[PDB]
């Protein structure tokens, strides 16, 4: 058989591969670079624009644009370059051969799916397509049918409660805190220690400081006192040029804004209170199964100690006879792709695809008809 | 987005 | 060098360096291992192409006749 | 094909030849001599003025003018004589036959290119022309696409950072220390030992003492103490008339003013600190590649030990995890010409030439439009 | 500054 | 030059 593609556009990373594989063939940043300086040498083989690992490699010459932000595609001519690179250069497969599966954050604009569909059939000429809610796929990955899923990548965070494969749309919470807003906060706070980062090519440095050094405090105000009193907590990092920077009590302050969006001036409650309020909107027969199956998903949940901090601060809210368990598998950065990889391999699914014969009759609005 | 936020 | 009758030190020097010269001055410049391999293989291709043209000239000498060729 | 001429006017030397050659056909000093005494014999075949190797040969009778100083052409009626000599007497080729390529220091006055262009099309009637930044050509010569280039001839010194053939104009440093100001310093310092040199015809002697005897100290104040305490360092030179002069601790003091322009009363920092500051103006992603590819270029970098002194005194500034390499090929006095010789031979370049049909439409200002 | 720039 | 230096 022709296996289908699974392509988790996400934001910030593209994850792609064939259904039935256990990890993606292609993981590269969803970033398009254009050169800003004057090219002076002649015969250099100048190239209009760079995608992914190239734009990361040459980033010092480039201006880097993400075409997707908050799970919304904001520039289609970039995004189509990213798909073109994914199919032809990175997977080295012609998409006209076999179906494609795409993933989207819930509750985002209706036109985004119509444009994705129109591009997939018109330019890439895919034989059939489907789009699937990421947080649903995270359950397929973690091997469950009853869950509440905190799925948090770059761009967007959302909670979806699912009971025995019935989703509860009225209870779906979406929040726009994400790895990119922890990064922009880490930029505005590192400045306290004099370090400075003003360009995209070094926003990509701060993005990797955040990944290695940052961690989540099990209780915030005592570690704030500790690392204000003893320097033993602070750690140091070599910038690309060889300068050494040092980061102390800061390296737990940026991921803790997930629990206090007030630090960046948002009104809304952190991931713990939005998780609890999402459970509270569910009807009371299912709350015990939701409290047991809290599933972490996506990369922004990778910070050390976010599991124990969640279990603590939800147990501070839950009724004390209940039992609260946070399921944080180590693969979890890929779980949306793994779930889509198994979903697309199910023989039952093969009916679900939007085929081109349907699209040519109904137009791109068919998605709202046949998808979720 | 189109109104509320910048995307 | 034992086969070709050349000084080991000359081949060992010239394989690894090349000589620039302006009319007033000349410089012996070292070259990368890549350029050294490209140079060695170009020398082998040149020795071969000349040996070929020489064997073909002895063929022609054995095949020629003294009479003035009117047409062919 | 008609090969193009490459004519690196420089200052002090003219280097000229055909594109695709590996060294110039013509290397002669860019010097015009006029006779100052009364000519007394009759029928001698007296001649108004001499160019190049003639003015060097007869210099005792002449006043010698350089028409170019600090990379600016200051007398066009001299310079046009020098070009006339280059094409017709030294290369023995009519410039109306085939294109010409010319080289210029960066950041010098805008009108210099307009005058060069106007003279090349109007009087010499060249079919096509281009002007190229010297420090760019030194990379073509040294076989690199990523570099920072310390290019220092007579007249002018400059640093240009180039990353993968993108130049970084905001980081271009230009400095007016040069072989001519080391020469005028060597004149004002030799007076310490009583020797005296007051005329151009013996400025041309001091210019050759500087070339043979001078060298750069790896550390200045210990060699200053050594050669003040032991005479073992001093060396002797025969003037043209047969007088012997002797030079001691002086012979390293004049080239060391490249590193301490205070000795000649300039404010600015030496070539090492301008190189480092030029790297610092570059963005932090590329600095490791700039630090690795430091390229020496031009004749004033020929002093023995300038490579090791640069590597020392930049390593004193660079972060200690970096690696610092100074690339000082022995040809380097010619590398700007060699680079222009390969540049002009590239088939891709043939579009780049300013053709006369373009110039006749746009006027001499077309250079700023079509050149770098 | 201490890193991103000269101050 | 034209101002600062002599050329
Ligand atoms: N190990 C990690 N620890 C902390 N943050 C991470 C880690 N890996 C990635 N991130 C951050 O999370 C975001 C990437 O999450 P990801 O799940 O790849 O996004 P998506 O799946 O939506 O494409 C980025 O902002 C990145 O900086
Ligand atoms: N071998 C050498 N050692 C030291 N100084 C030199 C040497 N050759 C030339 N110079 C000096 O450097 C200047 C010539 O540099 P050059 O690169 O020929 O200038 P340009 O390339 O601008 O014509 C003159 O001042 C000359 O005295
Ligand atoms: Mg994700
Ligand atoms: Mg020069």
């Amino acid at each position: 058989e022709t296996t289908a593609l699974v392509c988790d556009n996400g934001s910030g990373l593209v994850k792609a591969g064939f259904a039935g594989d256990d990890a993606p063939r292609a993981v590269f940043p969803s970033i398009v670079g254009r050169p800003r300086h004057q090219g002076v040498m002649v015969g250099m083989g100048q190239k209009d624009s760079y995608v992914g690992d190239e734009a990361q490699s040459k980033r010092g010459i480039l201006t880097l644009k993400y075409p997707i932000e908050h799970g919304i595609i904001t520039n289609w001519d970039d995004m189509e370059k990213i798909w073109h690179h994914t199919f032809y250069n990175e997977l080295r497969v012609a998409p006209e051969e076999h179906p494609t599966l795409l993933t989207e954050a819930p509750l985002n604009p209706k036109a985004n799916r119509e444009k994705m569909t129109q591009i997939m059939f018109e330019t890439f000429n895919v034989p059939a397509m489907y789009v699937a809610i990421q947080a649903v796929l995270s359950l397929y990955a973690s091997g469950r049918t009853t869950g509440i899923v905190l799925d948090s990548g770059d761009g967007v965070t959302h909670n979806v409660p699912i009971y025995e494969g019935y989703a509860l749309p009225h209870a779906i919470m979406r929040l726009d805190l994400a790895g990119r807003d922890l990064t922009d906060y880490l930029m505005k706070i590192l400045t306290e220690r004099g370090y400075s980062f003003v360009t995209t090519a070094e926003r990509e440095i701060v993005r990797d400081i955040k990944e290695k050094l940052c961690y989540v405090a099990l209780d915030f105000e005592n570690e704030m006192a500790t690392a204000a009193s003893s320097s033993s907590l602070e750690k140091s990092y070599e910038l690309p040029d060889g300068q050494v920077i040092t980061i102390g009590n800061e390296r737990f302050r940026c991921p803790e804004t997930l629990f206090q969006p007030s630090f960046i001036g948002m009104e809304s409650a952190g991931i713990h209170e939005t998780t609890y309020n999402s459970i509270m909107k569910c009807d009371i027969d299912i709350r015990k199964d939701l409290y047991a199956n809290n599933v972490m998903s996506g990369g922004t949940t990778m910070y050390p100690g976010i599991a124990d901090r969640m279990q603590k601060e939800i147990t501070a809210l839950a009724p004390s006879t209940m039992k609260i368990k946070i399921i944080a598998p180590p693969e979890r950065k890929y779980s949306v792709w793994i779930g889509g990889s198994i979903l697309a391999s199910l023989s039952t699914f093969q009916q679900m695809w939007i085929t081109k014969q349907e699209y040519d009759e109904a137009g791109p609005s068919i998605v709202h008809r046949k998808c979720f | 987005w189109x109104a509320x936020c910048p995307a | 060098c034992d086969l070709m009758g050349v000084d080991y030190e000359e081949m060992a020097h010239w394989l690894c360096h090349r000589k620039l010269a302006t009319a007033t001055e000349t410089y012996i410049k070292p070259i990368s291992k890549l350029h050294a391999i490209n140079a060695r293989d170009a020398l082998a291709k040149h020795i071969y192409a000349n040996l070929f043209n020489w064997i073909v000239d002895h063929v022609n000498k054995a095949l020629h006749s003294t009479v003035k060729q009117h047409s062919f």
